[PDB]
RNA sequence: CUUCUUCAGGUUGGACAGCUGG
C-alpha cells in the first residue's frame, strides 16, 4: 500500500539548486560598498529602456566587464526603484564576484527545490547495495517525491567557495544560496512493499556513516583539525537525520563507492575514477565549506537537516 | 513579407537556403577563441533566445492583425536585450549572432511592424537551428 | 439527463503532459507538453484524465490491487467509464472532454509564460557525470476549467455515482496528473467542484453538490 | 412547403469520424479521420449526425431511456427522422447532408492544418508498460456550416417539429458527435441556428427562428 | 514526371523499384552507431517529416496548376529545412536520408517548382514507407 | 497470355484452376502467427489493392492500344508498392500475396507492358477473390 | 582549472460486419 510522508527540511548550511547562469553584471546590480546585489526586473527594464536612452546604445557596450553598477548610477546617474525584484547579500570570503549561479526558480520568480532533487538526494542512500539496478529497479518507480512549497525570497544569500586542503583558497565560483535556518516543505510517497520509513533512515544513517567515520572525520584526522576551529561543529551520529543537497555538496556525496568498499580499495577507485575526468598532479579530495559573518563561521556546504512524519 | 538578412529574404524560399550559407561559412571556418586556441559552437548557448523567440511566436500566432501589438514589442526588444546579454557572455555567440545577422534580423522585424516579418523571422531561426545541427551540433 | 461536472484543475506543480516532439517549432524544447493545434494553448487531453481517474479509482475500489483488464472492473467503475464486454457494453455515463489552459491573461499581466523550461540532469554513481536533460512543464497556478458530462442512466446510482467520481478527484490531489510524476512534476488541486443540470432542473441537486463541493 | 435549416458546427474539442484507412496514401496516420474524396476536406457525414441527434432525441423524448429499434421509437421522432415498418413507413421530414469544413483559409491564417495527430497510450495493468497510439482528429476551431432540409408537410406540428430540431442540437451540445467521445473528443457547439423558407415564404418563419435560437 | 538522384533518375514508372533498391540496400548493410551498434529506422522518426509532406501534398493536389504557389514552395521548402533537422538530431535518421535520396528530390522539387514533380516525390516517398515498412517495418 | 506466376505459368484456360488451388491451398494449412495463428485474411485487408487493381482495370478496358501506356504502368506500379505497403503492414497478407503470387503476376504485367498480360491478371484477381470466397470468405 | 544538451524502454490491441421490406 503507498503511505504519503510530509517532509520537512532544515538546510543547516547553505544550500544551493541551480537554474541559470550568469556572467559579470549584466542582469543584475552590484553595490560593492554595502555587498548587496540587485536582481532588475527584466520586463521593467526593457520598458524602461524603449521610454529612456535607446536599447542600441544600452546593448553596444556588452564586451565583458561593464558592470551595471557603473553605468545605471555613474554613466546614465539614475535611480533604480522598479528594476528590482529581490536582493541578496554577498559573501566575499580575494577572486572577485565573476560569475553569479543563481538558484533554480519558478515562472513567477519564487525559489523551490526542483523535481528529481530530493529524489537524487534518496537514490544516493536507497541504492547503497549495487551500482547494476538503476533504471528497470522496481525500488525508485514506486518512491514519489514531490516539488518544494512556498520559500521567502529574503532568506537568499551568495556565498564563495572555499577550500580544506592545507587552508581555505577563495574561489572565483560564487553561487546564490539559500542561508541557514531556513524551513522547507515535501511530500513523498511510496509502495509499502517496495519501500518503508525505516529503510530510508536506515539508508540515510548508513550513507552519513560512512560519510563521515570513513571521509570526514577520517579526512579531516589526515589533513588538519585546527584550520576549522570558525565553528565547523560538524554533529554526527543524529539518528540518521542528515542529507546533503544542492549544489557543492562535495564528490563523495554524488557517488557510491565508499559505503561499498573499504577504504584503501574507495580511495583508489576514486583516485583512478576521477583522474580520467581531471588531469590534476593533487592528492585525495577535500571539504568544500564557506564562510558566512565578523567571523568565519564555518559551514559544510549542502548540510541539510533531513525529518519525516506520517502523511 | 521580407526582412533583409543582407541580400534578400522570401517566404517561397531562400529562408532555408541562407542558413545552409551561413552555416557552411561557419564550419568553413570556426570561430578562434583565443589565438592558441579552437572553438566549435553548441546549440546550449542559443537556448535562452531560442525559448523567447517561440514564446513570442506562440504569442503572436492567435492574432487576426497585421501589426504587434505593444507588448508584443517589448517581448522583441526583450529578445534582442537578450541576444546582447548570451552574446556578452561567451564570445562564440557573438560570432554566431554576427555571421548569421541575426540582430539584423531582429532590428528588421523591429522595423517592419508585421506578423508576417517575425513569423518569416522565426522560420529563419528554426531553418538556422536545423542547418546548424545537421551540419555540426552538439 | 445530461448532469455537467464543472470545476477547475489548479497546478501546485509544473505538469508535464507528454506531446509530440514533432508537429512544433523548429529547435524548440527536447519534450514538448500537449497543446491545442490552432491557439498553441497548453491542454490537458479528457483521455488521460479519464485514463488517470479511472486507475485511480477502479485500483481503490479494489483494495489497492490492479491487475485486470479495464473491462474486468468493479460495476461502479464500469458503468461510470463504459465496458467493450461481448456479453454486456455498458456506455460510458461519464462524458470527458479536452481541457484548454484558461487563466492566460493573469498568467500575462503576471509577466509569466504558460509553460517554463526544467532544468534536470541523471548523474551515474560509478562516475561523476552528469547527462543534461531538458524537459517542459506547464507553470505551476496555471488554471484548468473543465467540464465532464454526466448521464443519468439511474436515479438511484446517481448519489453513490457522485461519490465515487468525488472520491477519484480526491484521488488524483494525493497523486500527479501526466508525465513525469515520480520526479514531482503534475500536481493537481481540483476547486470550485459543483454539478449543475444541462436541460431543464433536476431534483435534490442540491445533494450532489454538497456530497461534491466537499 | 420546404425549409433550410442553417447553421455551424464548431468544434469545441477535437472530432474523430472514423475514415476508411484503406486508400488515405500510404504512410498517413494510423486512424484516419473521413474526409471529402475530391477536396481532401474532413466532413461530418450526413448519417453520422443524424443517427446522434436521433439517438439523443429518441432518448430524451421517450422517457429518458432508450432500448428500441430504431422503427419502434416516438411519433415525432419517426416523423422527422423517418420509418421503415411494413404498414407505417414515415417519410422523413428532415434530409441531413455531408457536412465539409468550410474554415479552412481561417484554420490557415494560424498556420495549422484542418487535422491533427493524438498521441494517446494504454498501460497494461499486470505489467504497468505503456503502449502508444495515434489517432487523427478534426482541431477544435473548426467550423462546419450545415444544411438540414426540412419538409413541410403538416402545418399544425411544425412548432413542435422545430422545437423537437432546437432540444435534438440541444441534446448534442451535450454529448459528442463521433469518435473517441468520452475519452476528450468530440465536443461540438451550435449557432447562427436559423431556418429559412427554400422557395417563397412562411407565414409562421420568424417563429420558427425564435424557437431555433432559444 | 522525372526527379534527378544523382547517377540513378527516378521517373512516374520507377519509383517503386528506385525505393525498393534504397530500402533493400539499407537493410543488407544496416546503420552502425558510434559503439559498434546496429540500428533501424522507425516510421515515427521520420513520422512528422512525412506528415509534412501529406500536410502539403493535399492543398498541391487541389490545385489544377502547373506551376506551384510562393506559398505551396513556402511549406516545401520549409518541409526540407524539417528534414535537414531531423538528420541533425539523429544519426540514424540521417543515414536513412542519405541512403535515399529526400533531400535530393525534395531540392528538385524546389528546382522544378512545377506540381507534378511534387506529386512524383510524394508517389517516392510512398513507395520508400512501403518498401521500408515490407522488409523492417517499425 | 502466358502469365508468369513464378513456378507455373497461367493463360486464357489455366487461370481458375490455379487460383482454385492456390486458394485451397490456402485453407489447407493456414497462416501461423507468432502465437499459433490461426486467422485467414480478409476482404477488408486487400480491399484498397483490389478497389486499386479495378480502377486500373476501368482504365485499360477503355483503351484498345494492345501495349499499356506509361499513365496506366505509373498505376500499375503504384499497385506493387501498395501491395508491398499491406504485405510488410501485417504478416497475413504477406503469405497471402506470396503464395497466390500477386506479385509475381504484377511484375510480370509490368514486363509484358500489354494490355492481354493485364487483362489475364485481372481475370487471375477475380478468379483469386471469388474462390476465396464460397470456400472462406469474410 | 572539468565535460557531457540527453541516454535508455515501450511503436496499437481486442469487438462488431450487413440485417429488415417490396
Amino acid at each position: 500500500m503507498k503511505k504519503t510522508y510530509r517532509v520537512t527540511l532544515t538546510a543547516l548550511g547553505p544550500i544551493f539548486i541551480g537554474g541559470g547562469e550568469k556572467l559579470k553584471k549584466y542582469e543584475y546590480i552590484f553595490d560593492k560598498q554595502k555587498k548587496v546585489a540587485h536582481m532588475i526586473d527584466h520586463t521593467k527594464f526593457t520598458k524602461y529602456l524603449l521610454e529612456k536612452n535607446l536599447l542600441d546604445d544600452f546593448t553596444s557596450r556588452v564586451n565583458s566587464h561593464f558592470d551595471l553598477y557603473d553605468y545605471l548610477v555613474n554613466k546614465k546617474g539614475i535611480v533604480f526603484m522598479p528594476l528590482v525584484k529581490y536582493s541578496v547579500p554577498v559573501a566575499q570570503f580575494s577572486p572577485p564576484m565573476n560569475d553569479l549561479n543563481t538558484f533554480v526558480k519558478d515562472a513567477f520568480g519564487r525559489p523551490y527545490i526542483p523535481g528529481s532533487s530530493l529524489k537524487g538526494a534518496l537514490r544516493t542512500a536507497i541504492l547503497n547495495d549495487l551500482k547494476e539496478d538503476t533504471k528497470e529497479n522496481e525500488v525508485f518507480a514506486h518512491l514519489q517525491v514531490s516539488d518544494s512549497e512556498t520559500i521567502d525570497l529574503e532568506n537568499l544569500k551568495v556565498y564563495q567557495k572555499v577550500d580544506y586542503s592545507k587552508t581555505a583558497k577563495p574561489l572565483p565560483l560564487y553561487r546564490e544560496c539559500l542561508k541557514p535556518n531556513t524551513e522547507i516543505t515535501f511530500t513523498v510517497s511510496f509502495d509499502d512493499e517496495y519501500l518503508t520509513l525505516k529503510k530510508i533512515q536506515n539508508a540515510l544513517h548508513k550513507t552519513y556513516q560512512h560519510y563521515y567515520i570513513k571521509w570526514l572525520k577520517g579526512g579531516k584526522v589526515g589533513e588538519t583539525l585546527i584550520k576549522g576551529v570558525f565553528a565547523l561543529d560538524q554533529p554526527s551520529q543524529n539518528q540518521g537525520e542528515i542529507i546533503y543537497i544542492g549544489g557543492g555538496a562535495g564528490f563523495v556525496s554524488k557517488t557510491l563507492h565508499y559505503k561499498s568498499k573499504n577504504r584503501d580499495q574507495a580511495r583508489n577507485d576514486s583516485f583512478d575514477i576521477l583522474k580520467q575526468l581531471f588531469r590534476t598532479t593533487y592528492s585525495k579530495m577535500r571539504s568544500v565549506p564557506d564562510n558566512v559573518p565578523t567571523g568565519k563561521h564555518y559551514l559544510e556546504m549542502g548540510k541539510a537537516r533531513i525529518k519525516l512524519e506520517e502523511l | 513579407t521580407e526582412l533583409k538578412i543582407g541580400n534578400e529574404k522570401v517566404n517561397s524560399t531562400n529562408f532555408g537556403d541562407f542558413a545552409e550559407k551561413a552555416i557552411r561559412g561557419i564550419n568553413h571556418k570556426p570561430f578562434v577563441n583565443s589565438k592558441g586556441g579552437e572553438q566549435k559552437i553548441t546549440t546550449s548557448k542559443i537556448r535562452g533566445i531560442l525559448e523567447l523567440v517561440n514564446k513570442v511566436y506562440n504569442r503572436v500566432i492567435n492574432t487576426n492583425d497585421v501589426e504587434l501589438s505593444e507588448n508584443i514589442l517589448a517581448d522583441i526588444a526583450y529578445i534582442k536585450v537578450k541576444i546582447a546579454y548570451e552574446s556578452g557572455r561567451e564570445p562564440v555567440v557573438k560570432d554566431f549572432i554576427q555571421r548569421t545577422a541575426f540582430t539584423a534580423a531582429i532590428t528588421d522585424v523591429m522595423n517592419q511592424r508585421t506578423r508576417e516579418s517575425f513569423l518569416l523571422f522565426a522560420r529563419y531561426v528554426e531553418s538556422l537551428i536545423a542547418y546548424f545541427k545537421f551540419y555540426g551540433g552538439k | 439527463m445530461k448532469l455537467v461536472i464543472e470545476g477547475t484543475i489548479v497546478l501546485k506543480t509544473g505538469m508535464h503532459i507528454g506531446g509530440s516532439s514533432d508537429f512544433s517549432a523548429i529547435g524548440a524544447v527536447d519534450s514538448p507538453v500537449v497543446r491545442d493545434t490552432l491557439t498553441r494553448l497548453p491542454l490537458i487531453p479528457g483521455s488521460s484524465l479519464k485514463g488517470k481517474m479511472r486507475y485511480l479509482l477502479a485500483k481503490e475500489l479494489n483494495n489497492g490491487i490492479l491487475l485486470n483488464e479495464p473491462n474486468n472492473d468493479q460495476d461502479e467503475i464500469l458503468r461510470l467509464f463504459g465496458s467493450s464486454e461481448k456479453d454486456k457494453i455498458r456506455r460510458a455515463r461519464l462524458k470527458f472532454n479536452d481541457i484548454k489552459l484558461s487563466n492566460l491573461a493573469e498568467l500575462e499581466t503576471f509577466n509569466v509564460s504558460s509553460t517554463e523550461v526544467k532544468f534536470e540532469n541523471t548523474i551515474n554513481r560509478k562516475t561523476a557525470v552528469a547527462n543534461p536533460r531538458q524537459i517542459e512543464r506547464v507553470i505551476a497556478g496555471s488554471k484548468f476549467d473543465f467540464e465532464i458530462f454526466y448521464n443519468l442512466d439511474d436515479i438511484k446510482e446517481v448519489e453513490k455515482d457522485f461519490e465515487n467520481i468525488k472520491q477519484g478527484f480526491d484521488l488524483l490531489e494525493f497523486d500527479y496528473l501526466g508525465g513525469h510524476g515520480t520526479r514531482g512534476s503534475g500536481r493537481i488541486a481540483f476547486e470550485n467542484l459543483s454539478v449543475i443540470t444541462a436541460v431543464g432542473n433536476f431534483e435534490k441537486i442540491n445533494t450532489l453538490n454538497e456530497i461534491l463541493g466537499a
